[PDB]
């Protein structure tokens, strides 16, 4: 089996495209970002989402964009895309004035919370760092 | 009768857990660049999970950071794939 | 020229991060009994990702906890693929 | 080109750390049910054509001791890994008989740089374990 993806729209694809954070943060300024958040933004156009593009968000923004999102109507939509652009860390986002749980912006679109996404996929796609450990490869 | 809550959610990070995520200042992330790219050619003749592998594919052999700080020069990065969904993703 | 050193694995886990995994005392575990059949079945037809979602589903619709403590009981359960993968898998 | 080459002489092992029996200090209970498992997955795996290895219980330094071993044998000839951890656990975490154990510790074993003759092969780790002590309560159709 696979989802059912012929319902009238694709669904959604928010993306949230965080450049600029407060000094306070101790982030430095996210360069390219708006290369992304362009990149996405076609992209998703071409699946044929309804793409809404979101910048320089915090913290609270983000929760309170999250929450309102949840409460739409999603009956007539196939599938909910979320594309999160920003520093992190381990299950951390951030806004631009401090950090998120990804587990508190998820868990809206929970199957018992968010029920017209009920049995719908929801993807998220998370460009942010996850800690501070690097990769040294190896050769091939 | 019933499912999961935390069924039918897929999480595709940039990075393994614990690791840093690069992103070229000019081209953009090394993640969302193959994505997109990936997504160009093959959501048409692909699955989502299949897509996301390609993307894994050309994170881990095409990029390799270059430094002037030799802690942060020639690193490489994976993304990492969480699938919690429960039937096959066709852009079709 | 080089592949992450966290490159090319995979992790079947047999549930979402947080939460407990359920066991059956004659049967196995849900999810390795899953696996198992859903193994059998497949893996001179399928990719290993969509054997996987095929054990996500099983897991997630055939199953549900049976408990004479009511907080233990009518409980659900999903597995959490994670792939960091390069490339599709066949055993075929 | 974007499929792991399965034609190696072997698929390659396929490990079972099954571990039902614990000590009583650490306060976890028997994990009845699991040796089904254990045998259930010894006949999968054997039809997938792996080397199968089944282990039982084994403490937190047997399963540190068996990895780093078996991470240092030759799998030239081989397609792929596969480890198999039936255990109590919490994130991250696997049980073996006496103790906790970072999932990580034996991973690392396995990776690119430390398992050369795994490069670029597939390495799998499924696992049966809890990864903390929420419930999913589920919802309706």
């Amino acid at each position: 089996n696979s989802y059912k993806m012929d319902y009238p729209e694709m669904g959604l694809c928010i993306i949230i495209n965080n450049k600029n954070f407060h000094k306070s943060t101790g982030m430095t300024s996210r360069s390219g970002t708006d290369v992304d958040a362009a990149n996405l933004r076609e992209t998703f156009r071409n699946l044929k989402y309804e793409v809404r593009n979101k910048n320089d968000l915090t913290r609270e923004e983000i929760v309170e964009l999250m929450r309102d999102v949840s409460k739409e109507d999603h009956s007539k939509r196939s599938s909910f895309v979320c594309v999160l652009l920003s520093h992190g860390e381990e299950g951390i986002i951030f806004g631009t004035n401090g950090p998120v749980d990804l587990k508190k912006i998820t868990n809206f679109f929970r199957g018992d919370r968010c029920r017209s996404l009920t049995g719908k996929p929801k993807l998220f796609i998370i460009q942010a760092c996850r800690g501070t450990e690097l990769d040294c490869g190896i050769e091939t | 009768h019933k499912i999961p809550v935390e069924a039918d959610f897929l999480y595709a990070y940039s990075t393994a857990p614990g690791y840093y995520s690069w992103r070229n200042s000019k081209d953009g992330s090394w993640f969302i660049q193959s994505l997109c790219a990936m997504l160009k050619q093959y959501a048409d003749k692909l699955e989502f999970m299949h897509i996301l592998t390609r993307v894994n594919r050309k994170v881990a052999t095409e990029f390799e950071s270059f430094s002037f700080d030799a802690t942060f020069h020639a690193k490489k990065q994976i993304p990492c794939i969480v699938s919690m969904l429960t039937k096959e993703l066709y852009f079709y």
